[PDB]
């Protein structure tokens, strides 16, 4: 009856990079989900196959935490069957997703005043991701001649988050909620 | 933003509704699904997406609707099956482009009438009303929706109020009013004009003190 | 689901007004509200997105405000084009919940029923039916009551209402009621009253027949 | 000949109300007054006649009243179709005096114009003229003042519509080796002369 | 019962017009014929009254030597003659109806367009500007009257301000349509003058 | 001074069918005083201004609708039987509403006109003919009285209330 470590997953002070997003893998632990879904802080809380309200009352196997940071204008690629170049370079959920997307917007703890950088993306790739693939490489990207390691772009960019900011330009911090022998989360 | 025309089943009735976007990409757009019901009321059928794309439902209808694309036609359709009881109402499809948006361009094209299980195609039975007075038109006893009802062949147009139909015992009732002088009538001929397409009916009725 | 209260459900507002519609959801949904406006006669459009952000092809006229649960859509020097209905959607969490809907309306003057008699026809007795009409034409609000009453005794049944839509040109309402009953029972009675109670008159003076 | 000095020239008003235009002969002219209805771009109608006498139609709202050389027509309860303009005539005398004319508006709370500047199009120079548009749409009441500057300079034809019964209100337009640009708008709206 | 009249004329300045309103409904034996001048300038004036079942004639002193009042019972009809016709003397006509002495004019004509000032085809422009946009179309140097002016096929009708018009007209029309409708979506005008028939698309200036 | 008071304010006026002429002559005539009363109704003249004029008087009773009748060329009872204007007449008709002074209580039927004749009167002629009208009738009530009287109430409408009227002729 110990309690899920939800608390070091959502207000995580530092949050990665959505070419690099983190996974936390939930176990052994009874979960009250009404404290996030009635939280009020939240823009975007989208589930698939369960209800928000009809999620306490369900067991699982294990419950995997997702967590990254984009740009306003691309929350919108946070689902199943989505395109761009979060969905389709960093970041793909597949179609029979049965979990949750929440995200939030975090204008007050990831931009400063001279641009904070410390958040990437991948901007090029020769194929489209995989479902819950991560892609770590740091080649250089070849739009005929080899590139020898120095046409030829680095294939991560980082983010040029300013407070001034407009809203869809904006940091946003999003968690994805993947749920799955005996189960060992319960509500 | 094209939609089928309006159309008038019976219940037991499976009916079929599209939607044509046009004047951007159909293909990377949430397409929604909405209802309007005569209660000031406005549900959420559901939504889907295209290219790739599941669907998701209101639970209200998981079991009601059914939510289809084609990307090659560049169209939308959504299936109701079975008769949605009497509970009849206008039907639309919207354009969503995902989170932290909303949705920007609507079709009314389609609306979706339900008839009364046992119907039958009647013509109107249309009664003169008599006592700036007053006159009326009665058109009673008709169905289906709807009965044209002009005076003097669009004539008499001001102060006309020609009254919404209402469905009671599975047929249609109207009423029609026109404020004409007191001087221009009975001097000048007043003659209510009823036309029912789903009969081919055209009548006249000269109102007479 | 999220609840959706927008408040009010409608006003009359005048020409060259600015107003405000509020809408208010049962959980803070941090700007994600979108707003729709439906004219009489033609299709919805969407106006504004993601709380205060407005689209293209919409009038400067139009702004969104409000944050947590709390949201208002305001327009300022009204024109002729915004006599309309307004929602305000959530997009937050599914199922996308929708508001009642507030409707705005030209802010007229009152007015008086032309409220008339019309005894049955004979072409509806032939037939076989019976049924009396009063027409209530050109009145404002639309706040209303009608009765019937056969020689004095309210009869709730038997009693068949239209309402008409909308002020248009005219700028006003219009109502017709119609008392039909059946032959055997229409031929035993005289007096037949059509009492109509309205804001204006304290008392509702009827419109009767015999 | 008869003077008739009738009053208002004009008055803005709201539906639903009740007016009086007044008119005043130079002498008694014993109930021997009618009164007349144009509507916008119609014909005319004959409303009153010797005095307090209804003509054919004219609802219960039109009334007359009035003795020796002052009159009055009645309207109550405003209806939708008379915003139109009204006429005393005299037929006590030759000549036939007739009056000077009283107008109907609705009573709007002002307006702002969309005031828009249209430099000279291709086809205008081709043929040699040149010519300058500046709009100014929806606005309320007509009286507003337009001004021209060529490059500073305060230097013309206009024209104006009536009121758009839809929204109730008025509209105006102002417009080669000369050409080879400012429309400077003073309105009630605005102390400060907004220009394009 | 709402009687008839004659048609516009376009005279020129010196000349003599006949202008024509033709009695049904009612009893013209028993009616007394008016007219009335409406201009720009001094509107409503009188000029006069005639008897039909004489022909005599009251007309006022004003003017007076360029009307006469003819009538014809037989066609059931009322001439009015202007003979001066002055170049500025240019104003609507109307016949009322006159029924006698404590009385009024009840019954009026639709009134005829009569211009005396002293074919030319139109010259149509674009106006195109340098969220809700307006265009214009200018239509210079054309004569005589009317002009029609539609956008589209009739389809864009809301928003839509066309203004009145060296003996010749300036015509101005202008239409607000929003950001997105213009320039993404062509917008025609179309003029058409009683034999030359245009359409201007319209093109920015850039 | 001309004796246009003698005619204008005379208590007692005659019926139209006996209407009464009085000559105006040798005398000056300021007629301001006239178009200056504002106690008349009806002042049309024919074929000369008042405003620069500066006689016979013909005067009678009739009904408020009939005064449209005392114009030249005109039809109807009054101007067919009882008085008739000629065409180029150049003269003014003047009337004025006595209600207060011709009419009482129960009707004053001293004032009568001329119902049926058998043709027109020609202009400025005078008919007090009183034979019974053939529609033979030896001299006793299809067959009728020639002349009728009016009932001058004063709660009558102004249509039916007496009007006098007094006709310039030079």
């Amino acid at each position: 009856t110990n309690l899920c470590p939800f608390g070091e997953v959502f207000n995580a002070t530092r949050f990665a990079s959505v070419y690099a997003w983190n996974r936390k893998r939930i176990s052994n632990c009874v979960a009250d989900y009404s404290v996030l879904y009635n939280s009020a802080s939240f823009s975007t809380f989208k589930c698939y196959g369960v209800s928000p309200t009809k999620l306490n009352d369900l067991c699982f196997t294990n419950v995997y935490a997702d967590s990254f940071v984009i740009r306003g204008d691309e929350v919108r690629q946070i689902a199943p069957g989505q395109t761009g170049k979060i969905a389709d370079y960093n970041y793909k959920l597949p179609d029979d997703f049965t979990g949750c997307v929440i995200a939030w917007n975090s204008n007050n703890l990831d931009s400063k005043v001279g641009g904070n950088y410390n958040y990437l993306y991948r901007l090029f790739r020769k194929s489209n991701l995989k479902p819950f693939e991560r892609d770590i490489s740091t080649e250089i990207y070849q739009a005929s001649t080899p590139c020898n390691g120095v046409n030829c772009y680095f294939p991560l960019q980082s983010y040029g988050f300013q407070p001034t900011n407009g809203v869809g330009y904006q940091p946003y911090r999003v968690v994805v909620l993947s749920f799955e022998a005996p189960a060992t989360v319960c509500g | 933003l094209q939609q089928s025309g309006p159309e008038l089943v019976k219940p037991g009735a499976s009916v079929k509704i599209s939607c044509k976007a046009s004047g951007y990409s159909f293909t990377d757009y949430y397409m929604n699904w909405v209802k309007q019901s005569p209660e000031k009321s406005l549900e959420w059928i559901g939504e889907i997406n295209p290219n790739t794309g599941g669907t998701t439902y209101n639970q209200k209808f998981k079991a009601k609707a059914t939510l289809t694309v084609d990307k090659s036609s560049s169209t939308a359709y959504m299936q109701l099956k079975s008769l949605t009881s009497e509970d009849s109402a206008v039907y639309y499809c919207a354009r969503y482009y995902g989170n932290l948006y909303a949705m920007d361009y609507w079709g009314q094209g389609t609306s979706v009438t339900v008839s009364s299980g046992a119907a039958k195609t009647t013509p109107p039975s249309v009664y003169p009303l008599a006592p700036m007075v007053t006159l009326g038109c009665l058109v009673k006893g008709y169905f289906p929706e709807p009965v044209t009802v002009t005076w003097n062949s669009g004539s008499l147009s001001s102060g006309v109020h020609t009254f919404p139909a209402v469905l009671q015992s599975d047929l249609y009732t109207l009423s029609s009013s026109v404020t004409v002088p007191s001087s221009t009538w009975p001097s000048e001929t007043v003659t209510c004009n009823v036309a029912h397409p789903a009969s081919s009916t055209k009548v006249d009725k000269k109102i007479v003190p | 689901d999220i609840l959706m209260t927008q408040s009010p459900s409608s006003m009359s507002v005048s020409l060259g007004d600015t107003v405000s519609i509020t809408c208010h959801a049962s959980q803070g949904i941090s700007s994600n509200i979108g707003w729709l406006q439906q004219k009489p006669g033609k299709s919805f459009k969407g106006l504004i997105y993601h709380g205060t952000n407005l689209e293209d092809g919409v009038p400067s006229r139009f702004s969104g405000s409000g944050s947590g649960a709390d949201y208002s859509l305001t327009i300022s020097s009204l024109e002729s084009e915004d006599f309309a209905d307004y929602y305000c959607v959530q997009y937050v969490q599914f199922p996308y919940t929708l508001g009642g809907g507030t409707k705005l309306e030209i802010k007229r003057a009152d007015g008086a029923p032309t409220v008339s008699i019309f005894p049955p026809s004979s072409e509806q007795l032939t037939s076989g039916g019976a049924s009396v009409v009063c027409f209530l034409n050109n009145f404002y609000p639309k706040d209303i009551n009608v009765k019937w009453k056969i020689d004095g005794s309210e009869r709730q049944n038997g009693v068949l209402n239209s309402w008409t839509d909308q002020d248009s040109k005219d700028s006003t309402y219009s109502m017709s009621s119609t008392l039909t009953l059946t032959k055997d029972e229409y031929e035993r009675h005289n007096s037949y009253t059509c009492e109509a109670t309205h804001k204006t008159s304290t008392s509702p003076i009827v419109k009767s027949f015999n």
